[PDB]
């Protein structure tokens, strides 16, 4: 279905360059989506919604009378 | 289509939403449907019209067989074959169709968990209700009765529940 | 697989490239005849670890039992060409 | 020095770590010689008989007729009613069958008085 | 022509079989196919009755 | 495997199979070269230390703490060759070999098939019918009172016969049929 | 009992495939580890989150297993990771779809391993669970890592250590095609699977920051 | 976590109890308690049949993005606004569950400070 | 019922003056006609039953099984061609009036309206086999395997007999029908225990029972080819039948009494299938595999529910055929070997490989895999002792898993691995050995299709 | 049509120490008093074109470059596209 | 019989026997697919030793985490209609006790 490639006996195996642009283009498109998701949706990994500081509330809304109602 | 009977096997109206598409851009789902339809539903329609005028030139009929009553096995003599056979024959069919009628309240049951979607716990309440009361009445009637199971062995389970219920009612009348 | 059928001729190359790449031997004095210990002045000890440079350039593991009475460059190629069914 | 290895019935000793090979003698010698000649007296009697062009059947192997025959047959001829067997048999052979009886008739024990109390949840329990 | 030879007849054939099959034979008894209703959302219109389903409680939209 | 083996093995064929196997389970624990080869020569070094040694006893009290220690660290996990006995593909094509005497069974139409091939297994056939009737004789005449002590077998010593048991040895199916 | 077994599935599958030398071995305990996840998933009642787990993963281990026989079948039917050397210069397409899929199983962010995995361990850091068994989940997903690492580095990084006669060759449409359809899959399914299917649990919206990218720091 | 280092190393009692709250009368607060409303109604709230752990108080949210979904099937990245409605509506819940917490653990505090101060009123 | 009755009978005369090269002939196709005439008792009712006369009727346990006996004939007689060619032509057509009288007196035994008659032609089943295993058998120790088949049996079935008639003094009929409808309770009484055991054990000896059941080993490996087949095939279930038809006199004594059976059942299935792990004989392991099946009948039967009389029945008439398939593999291999061992003759799916498709086929089959009728009725059975006792259920998993291991180790030792050597009289598979796997195997894979046909009268 | 063509072997003058880590073996070794006799048989590990190698954060990042390429180009058109 | 010599030119090369030896009485219960007894490059009771502490002590862990769970710092979920009473069980005819959700 291929090519012909001879063997070599300790030296670097024959390379087609489509094999090389292939592969190449693979892992470019992999790194181009990932940078274009990070771009486009980045609240996937950093979040979109803040974490609200338990102690920082007040009392008022809390429902807490200064010890001594009841 | 009048296969069936739509009264043995409810269905509700089947009230399906209209589309309401908010974009210009066309489905694929219309348009395999409509090729689908062309290719598939057509030559199978054709095939159907000519099968079915074959049979109506054709024609003829079958009937569903009746079965008179006879005296069952409380009204039997305690050593007449003639009449013990007679009954233990109309009980097994009276057992058959118990049997089916178990069945077709299951498959309404089925039925409708399937349909009601992720509603089924409340919206098949009462054919839940309707396989429980089934499912009591068959249990009362044919359950332990063992593989070698007969009128007269269905007779004494029945007596004896009879003697028990008869007896808590007198309890609880005198107390 | 993929493997081309190797011949004597290149069991024999790929001796002699072994052998040769070996500093303990002089490769002028060696040859397809060269015994190990008499004709080469080697040991024991070089015999065998001459047969395990055999073994990982061929890709199979000689027997030791065979191993140990492998003495001339042309018996090892006879050894790999009845192994491997080398007709040519 | 260094840590010992332990062998045990499903993990044997190794050959090279086995004392009795280290304590060579003459008489070891010789029946090391001995030993590899009834091999090879059976090896030359088997290569014999299997090289020959006018043997066209089955070489029939004593060994695997005498392990045949001493695995089915041989046992009860030099069984022998001892102390260990009828204790081995009795247990291996009673003991299980009166274990299960137990175990089943005092579940079923206990099915039956919960269905007679009543409280059972037999419900749906319709195919038995 | 290998492939449309294969698609009519490794496609075409065991499709039309099926569907008739379902169509004809195993829709004629009751609850061989049951359906899953579909969703029911405001605003949605039904073919059959025509009426149509009314919307929320205009919940205070923010943010 | 083609040697058969001796009634006992020598004291130098201990030791060269403990270096071999010390060797070979050292390159399974250094799996890049240079260290491998490293390694290798201090493992040579350490051992010839010993090599003009002169008695028996203290040569055999060593060669088996080498054991221990070997025993000790052997790498549970070493590399094997996938041929090998617990290679990966150890017997993977011991399913397609098929004996020679199968195709006696072939029908004559199959045999119809490949006409040429047959009539060398015809020759062949003729080859081995007479060579048994003179291997026998050979082997019966050669063979010391009461059986081989070895079982090695001679060769062929006149002009038109063959080794002594060579039909089940040149006949193998082959390493890879299919 | 689901959620225990799980938990210890992955943990002990992980640990063992973390010193594993041959190649098949190390994907086989990778994927019991991964079926361990699954059923922890289960453990935790969020099975449609299990099931997309399952969609992603049949993707990238059946790719990841494809290069292994790939690389197993160009170096004479050879799995030790000690006799395979350098490899990414020799077979660059086997070596990228291998990376991307290293990259897909551990999670890297935006592949088909993350719409699913980080999912898994967002919903497991938030629930009524047992601590050991989230530590164990935490360990594995480390362990996953670090397996990966190792498959990559013993088997493409270093020099060669095979035979000499070079036998390596990839030009071969069949294998081509294969690999390339899965490692588009690998790439953008797990985007669209997600991105089409209805909503079938509630998101986890709210999260502390630490542990919003726990998985991200354990990796 | 905090929390669950607190609990299981200080005093347990001085902790809630998650599988026990609420253990405070709601008015004990305040005395206006402000009811919650919930926009879908029964009827529309299962004729789409979203799921019963998804039947929350975010369900109109919910059912605004089923419809969109369901209406720009083919461009799937249609709609986020309600996507983004339904996550604030959840984020809320989740910090109103949060506040719940946060104020059983103050109100355990000051119940168990106002008992230790009655106690040591009557030691004096 | 005479219609096939009388046809066996005339293949009597049709063997005795038939040509000296023509009797193989002339029987298996008459065989064949009479199992395909027999085909029309499949057409059951779900009311009582088909009372043909006075002296024979059919029921849809009765019908299966006199099909599966109908059918076994031509088969056995194609596996007994090939060992009996240098017999003289008497001989032959004695070996073949043997098996025709066999199958005449089993025919005669399912119909058996009465008891009495049932237990006569019960008892008369005993000679043919007798005859045909210590006089066309191979081995010496046929004599002695003989005189255990022998006694054993009638150990068990002299008392009955006697029971029997002292039914007949209390009832004044043993017809099945009355016995049906005039049945009455059996007090707990010593002498009511012992009426119970009296009529029960002759059947649970022929089934076999775990600890009843040493004369199976030696009357299988010892019976020829067809013998064999005759044996695992129907001669079993004749147990069955009996427990199935006797059971309806015996209530509610059954309850008190079936626990010393149970538990002889339920452990002697995990140990017979433990004795099929190490066995160096294939007929031994066959038959041993046997007395597992009918342990696990004999279980189903005891409890005494619709589901287990219908699990019972299925698994009886598929593992008659599983086991006559796998008899005649075995015997396929003995008859090149001449050897009987596992371990000697290996690797011959290398060089046979469509009989290594049969015997994957007959493993998998004897493994139990869905949606085979074994599995049918082996899992009707589990839920049946399900619902009798929960714990049950690792009993059964445990025969289950042990039952996978012996048949595939069964299948590995003699097809997988490497060939035997100095073995290089393998000829090619014969037509006829093709053929009778194949009859063997297609009704079970057909059964599968119509499973109601296999139930029982419960259905 | 195989791999039939009678490929070459190499001159075994071609493999030299030099230039690789087996320099450092060596150097290891004499510093004991030892010499490697099979270093040279290794060479053809580290001659041609394995002499170099590619660190693991190299190897992630194969296709870096390119792919940060086409993505700013990307930002910059959808930039330029939707400020219009 | 896995760990007879493997290089051996057997008669039975699977089997790894030789015609005319005696052969062990359990044979087919070490015949290469069953229990072999070769040596082990650890001591069987350091096996034995390891696994078994490694079980108990994952068993034990799991119990302690079973004891001390994890959780986050929030309250039970709301559920609007009486905690969903109608959809999950039914019962209509009874009007349960209602409960309300109090709103922070
Ligand atoms: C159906 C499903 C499967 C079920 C079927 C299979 C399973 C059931 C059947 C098989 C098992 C049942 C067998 C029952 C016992 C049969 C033994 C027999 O026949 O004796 C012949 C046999 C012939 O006697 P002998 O030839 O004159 O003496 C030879 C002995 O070496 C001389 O030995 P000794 O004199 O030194 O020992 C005698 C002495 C010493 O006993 C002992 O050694 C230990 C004590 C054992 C029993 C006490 C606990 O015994 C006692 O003091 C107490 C005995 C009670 O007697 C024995 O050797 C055995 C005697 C002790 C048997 C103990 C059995 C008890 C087990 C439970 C019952
Ligand atoms: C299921 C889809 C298929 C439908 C298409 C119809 C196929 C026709 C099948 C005819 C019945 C098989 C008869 C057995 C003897 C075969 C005769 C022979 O000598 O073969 C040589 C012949 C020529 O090749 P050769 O070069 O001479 O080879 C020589 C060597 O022997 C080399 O031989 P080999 O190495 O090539 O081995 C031959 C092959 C075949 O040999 C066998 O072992 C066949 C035995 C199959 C099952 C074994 C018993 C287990 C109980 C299952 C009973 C189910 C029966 C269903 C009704 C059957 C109606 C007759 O062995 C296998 O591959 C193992 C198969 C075991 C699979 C286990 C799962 C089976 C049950 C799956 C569910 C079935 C119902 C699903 C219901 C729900 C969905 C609709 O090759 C074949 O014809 C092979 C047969 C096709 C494979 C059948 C496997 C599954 C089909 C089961 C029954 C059909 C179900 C229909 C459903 C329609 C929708
Ligand atoms: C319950 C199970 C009881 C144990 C089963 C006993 C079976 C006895 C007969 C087995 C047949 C012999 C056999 O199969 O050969 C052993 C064969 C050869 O060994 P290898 O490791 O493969 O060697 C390869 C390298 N040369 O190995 C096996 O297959 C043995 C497998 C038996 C497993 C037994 C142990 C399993 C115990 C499971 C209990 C835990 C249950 C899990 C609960 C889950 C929680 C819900
Ligand atoms: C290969 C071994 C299998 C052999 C098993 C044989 C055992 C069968 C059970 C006992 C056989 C005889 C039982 C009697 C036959 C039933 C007839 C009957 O029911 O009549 C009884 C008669 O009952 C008896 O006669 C029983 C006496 C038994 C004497 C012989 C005992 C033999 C051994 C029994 C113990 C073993 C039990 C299990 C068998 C184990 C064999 C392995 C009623 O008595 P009536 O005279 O009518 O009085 C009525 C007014 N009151
Ligand atoms: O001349 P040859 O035929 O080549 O014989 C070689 C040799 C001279 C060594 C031999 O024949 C001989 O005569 N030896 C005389 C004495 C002797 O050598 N005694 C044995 C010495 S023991 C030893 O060498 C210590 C080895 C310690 C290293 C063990 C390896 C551990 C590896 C652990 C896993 C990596």
């Amino acid at each position: 279905g291929g090519v012909h490639i001879e063997p070599r006996y300790r030296q670097f195996p024959q390379l087609t360059r489509s094999q090389l642009i292939q592969a190449e283009f693979f892992s470019a498109t992999m790194w181009f989506w990932i940078l274009w998701r990070f771009w486009h949706d980045s609240d996937a990994v950093l979040g979109h919604f803040p974490y609200p500081d338990p102690s920082q509330w007040t009392d008022e809304e809390l429902g807490i009378l200064p010890d001594d109602e009841d | 289509p009048d296969s069936w009977d739509k009264d043995v096997y409810p269905e509700p109206p089947r009230r399906t939403p209209a589309p309401a598409p908010q974009t210009s851009l066309p489905n694929p789902v219309t348009y395999l449907t409509k090729i689908f339809d062309l290719l598939v539903d057509r030559p199978v329609t054709l095939a159907r019209e000519f099968i079915e005028q074959q049979h109506a030139k054709n024609r003829y009929y079958y009937y569903h067989r009746e079965f008179r009553r006879v005296p069952d096995i409380t009204e039997c003599e305690e050593k007449d074959i003639l009449c013990m056979f007679e009954a233990e024959m109309q009980w097994r069919r009276d057992y058959k169709v118990d049997q089916e009628i178990v069945n077709i309240i299951q498959e309404r049951l089925k039925a409708c968990q399937q349909r009601e979607g992720e509603s089924y716990r409340q919206n098949c309440a009462k054919e839940l209700e309707q396989f429980t009361q089934v499912s009591k009445a068959f249990q009362d009637r044919y359950s332990d009765l063992g593989a070698h199971y007969s009128a007269r062995k269905c007779l004494a389970k029945q007596k004896q529940r009879m003697l028990a219920e008869r007896k808590a009612a007198k309890e609880a009348a005198a107390a | 697989s993929d493997a081309p059928p190797l011949t004597l001729e290149a069991i024999k190359d790929r001796v002699l490239y072994v052998l040769k790449l070996y500093d303990k031997i002089d490769p002028e004095k060696l040859s397809v005849n060269s015994h190990f210990m008499k004709d080469l002045g080697l040991d024991s000890l070089d015999q065998v670890e001459i047969i395990m440079a055999m073994e990982d350039e061929f890709g199979f593991e000689i027997p030791d039992i065979d191993a140990e009475k492998l003495m001339c460059p042309q018996e090892i190629v006879d050894y790999i060409a009845d192994k491997k069914d080398v007709y040519e | 020095s260094f840590p010992k290895y332990k062998p045990s019935r499903l993990a044997t000793l190794p050959a090279t770590l086995d004392p009795a090979e280290y304590d060579i003698s003459p008489e070891t010698r010789k029946a090391q010689a001995e030993r590899l000649a009834i091999r090879s007296r059976l090896k030359r009697e088997y290569l014999l008989q299997y090289n020959d062009p006018n043997r066209l059947g089955v070489i029939e192997d004593p060994a695997l007729i005498r392990w045949t025959y001493a695995r089915s047959a041989n046992i009860y001829p030099n069984f022998r009613p001892t102390p260990k067997t009828s204790l081995l048999g009795a247990l291996f052979g009673i003991g299980p069958l009166f274990f299960w009886y137990y175990v089943f008739k005092t579940d079923r024990d206990k099915k039956e008085k919960l269905i007679q109390e009543g409280k059972l949840d037999q419900t749906f329990n319709i195919s038995y | 022509y290998r492939h449309s030879i294969f698609a009519v007849t490794h496609v075409l054939i065991p499709v039309w079989i099926i569907h008739y099959y379902l169509k004809y034979h195993v829709t004629a008894k009751p609850y061989t196919v049951v359906e899953r209703k579909p969703r029911i959302f405001p605003g949605d219109t039904i073919l059959e009755t025509g009426e149509v389903i009314p919307l929320m409680k205009e919940f205070p939209d923010q943010h | 495997a083609f040697s058969a083996p001796a009634a006992y093995l020598t004291h130098q064929q201990k030791v060269l199979r403990l270096y071999k196997r010390a060797l070979r389970h050292l390159e399974s624990w250094c799996v890049h070269r240079d260290k491998y080869r490293y390694f290798a020569c201090l493992m040579r070094a350490r051992f010839d230390e010993h090599k003009n040694e002169k008695d028996m006893v203290k040569a055999t009290q060593l060669l088996r703490q080498a054991e221990e220690e070997f025993w000790y660290g052997q790498h549970p996990q070493p590399y094997i060759f996938p041929e090998s006995p617990g290679g990966t593909s150890y017997e993977r094509y011991e399913c397609y070999k098929v004996p020679e005497w199968c195709l006696d069974d072939w029908h004559p139409s199959e045999k119809a098939m490949y006409p040429d091939y047959f009539a060398k297994r015809e020759q062949w056939k003729r080859l081995r019918r007479e060579s048994w009737e003179r291997e026998v004789k050979q082997l019966q005449e050669e063979t010391p009172p009461g059986g081989p002590r070895t079982e090695a077998l001679p060769p062929a010593r006149k002009e038109g016969d063959l080794p002594p048991l060579w039909w089940h040895i040149v006949t193998r199916p082959r390493e890879r049929p299919m | 009992m689901t959620l225990c077994l799980g938990a210890i599935t992955t943990l002990f599958t992980a640990l063992c495939a973390i010193t594993q030398n041959d190649i098949k071995k190390i994907v086989a305990f990778s994927t019991s580890s991964q079926l361990g996840l699954m059923m922890v998933t289960i453990g935790i009642n969020q099975p449609h989150l299990a099931f997309l787990h399952i969609c992603m993963h049949a993707f990238f281990k059946a790719m990841l297993f494809m290069c292994s026989g790939s690389i197993i079948h160009s170096l004479n039917d050879e799995q030790d990771i000690r006799k395979m050397g350098g490899l990414y210069k020799a077979m660059p397409f086997t070596t990228t779809a291998l990376i991307i899929g290293s990259l897909a199983l551990t999670g890297m962010p935006y592949l088909t391993g993350f719409y699913s995995k980080d999912l898994i361990i967002e919903a497991v850091n938030m629930s009524y669970t047992n601590a050991w068994a989230l530590l164990m989940t935490l360990i594995a997903t480390s362990l996953t890592a670090a397996y990966s690492t190792r498959i990559i580095f013993f088997a493409f990084l270093g020099k060669p250590r095979f035979p000499p006669l070079v036998l390596i060759n990839e030009n071969n449409p069949l294998l081509i095609n294969s690999i390339k359809r899965l490692l588009i899959g690998s790439i953008f399914a797990g985007f669209i699977i997600s991105n089409n299917i209805p909503p079938m649990t509630v998101p986890n919206t709210t999260m502390p920051l630490y542990m919003k990218m726990t998985a991200l720091i354990v990796t | 976590g905090a929390h669950l280092a607190r609990r299981y190393l200080g005093d347990a009692s001085k902790e809630p109890d998650p599988l026990r709250m609420p253990t405070f009368p709601p008015d004990y607060g305040f005395p206006e308690r402000k009811e919650r409303e919930m926009v879908a109604t029964q009827q529309e709230m299962n004729d789409a049949q979203l799921m019963l752990q998804q039947r929350d108080y975010c369900a109109h949210y919910l059912i605004q993005l089923l419809k969109c979904k369901r209406d720009s099937f083919p461009n799937f990245l249609a709609c986020k606004h309600e996507q983004h409605d339904w996550d604030y509506c959840e984020h809320l819940d989740y910090v109103k569950r949060m506040k719940e917490f946060e104020r059983e653990r103050r109100l355990l505090q000051r119940k168990k400070r106002r008992e230790q101060r009655e106690a040591e009123m009557a030691r004096g | 019922m005479l219609k096939i009755i009388i046809p066996t009978t005339m293949l009597l005369p049709m063997t005795w003056m038939s040509k000296h090269n023509m009797i193989w002939i002339n029987a298996t196709v008459h065989s064949l006609l009479i199992s395909l005439i027999s085909l029309s008792l499949l057409n059951q009712l779900g009311e009582n039953s088909l009372n043909f006369s006075l002296t024979f009727f059919s029921d849809s346990l009765s019908a299966p099984l006199l099909v599966l006996t109908t059918w076994l004939l031509p088969l056995m007689l194609m596996a007994s061609q090939s060992h009996l060619s240098k017999e003289t032509t008497t001989r032959k057509k004695l070996y073949i009036t043997m098996l025709i009288l066999l199958q005449l007196f089993l025919i005669m035994t399912f119909t058996a309206t009465e008891l009495i008659l049932f237990y006569i032609l019960f008892e008369a089943t005993l000679v043919p086999t007798l005859i045909i295993i210590t006089r066309w058998g191979n081995q010496t120790e046929r004599l002695n395997a003989g005189l255990y088949f022998l006694f054993y049996t009638l150990a068990g079935s002299l008392p009955l007999l006697v029971a029997l008639v002292y039914i007949q003094n209390t009832t004044g009929s043993l017809n099945f029908l009355i016995i049906h409808y005039w049945s009455h309770p059996l007090s707990n009484s010593w002498s009511n225990i012992f009426m119970w055991l009296a009529c029960i054990m002759a059947f649970m000896v022929k089934m076999p029972l775990y600890g009843l059941h040493l004369w199976l080993p030696k009357a299988h490996v010892e019976a020829p080819i067809a013998g064999s087949m005759v044996l695992a095939a129907v001669l079993l279930k004749l147990g069955g039948y009996g427990m199935m038809r006797i059971t309806t006199i015996l209530n509610p004594l059954t309850n008190y009494m079936a626990y010393p059976f149970l538990m002889l059942s339920m452990w002697g299935m995990i140990m017979t299938s433990s004795i099929c792990l190490r066995q160096t004989d294939l007929k031994s392991l066959i038959a041993y595999s046997s007395v597992s099946h009918m342990a696990l009948v004999i279980v189903a039967i005891m409890i005494q529910t619709p589901w287990s009389f219908m699990g019972a029945t299925a698994l009886m008439i598929a593992h008659g055929l599983t086991s006559s398939m796998l008899f005649c593999l075995a015997n396929t291999n003995y008859e090149r070997v001449h050897s009987r061992t596992m371990i000697l003759a290996r690797g011959l799916q290398t060089l046979l490989p469509l009989m290594a498709t049969w015997w994957l086929v007959a493993s998998l089959t004897n493994l139990a895999l869905p949606p085979s009728i074994n599995l049918i009725g082996e899992l009707f059975i589990i839920t049946a002792s399900f619902s009798w006792s929960n714990i049950t259920i690792i009993l059964m998993g445990m025969n289950m898993m042990i039952t996978a291991l012996y048949s595939l180790y069964m299948l590995i030792t003699t097809q997988r691995g490497k060939y035997t050597h100095h073995i290089n009289n393998i000829k090619p598979s014969f037509t006829r050995e093709n053929a009778l796997m194949a009859l063997h195997i297609l009704p079970l894979l057909l059964l599968t299709l119509n499973p109601k046909m296999i139930l029982g009268p419960l259905y | 049509e195989h791999g039939h063509s009678k490929m070459e072997l190499p001159d075994y003058k071609q493999w030299k120490i030099e230039g690789t880590p087996l320099e450092t073996v060596q150097e290891k070794l004499a510093a004991r008093g030892l010499r490697d006799p099979w270093g040279r048989n290794e060479a053809w590990r580290y001659s041609g074109g394995f002499a170099n190698n590619v660190s693991f954060v190299g190897a992630l990042l194969k296709g870096f470059k390119w792919g940060f390429a086409a993505f700013v180009v990307a930002v910059g058109a959808e930039y330029y596209l939707e400020s219009q | 019989q896995q760990e007879r010599d493997p290089w051996y030119d057997w008669d039975h090369p699977d089997l790894r026997l030789n015609w005319g030896e005696p052969i062990h009485w359990d044979l087919d219960m070490y015949i290469r697919n069953r229990v072999d007894t070769s040596p082990t490059p650890v001591s069987w009771n350091t096996m034995c030793k390891h696994l078994f502490g490694f079980v108990a002590f994952m068993l034990f862990m799991f119990w302690v985490g079973e004891i001390y769970p994890s959780y986050q710092p929030v309250g039970p979920k709301q559920y609007p209609y009486n905690d969903l009473y109608l959809e999950r069980g039914g019962d209509p005819t009874k009007e349960p006790e209602p409960v309300v959700h109090y709103e922070i």
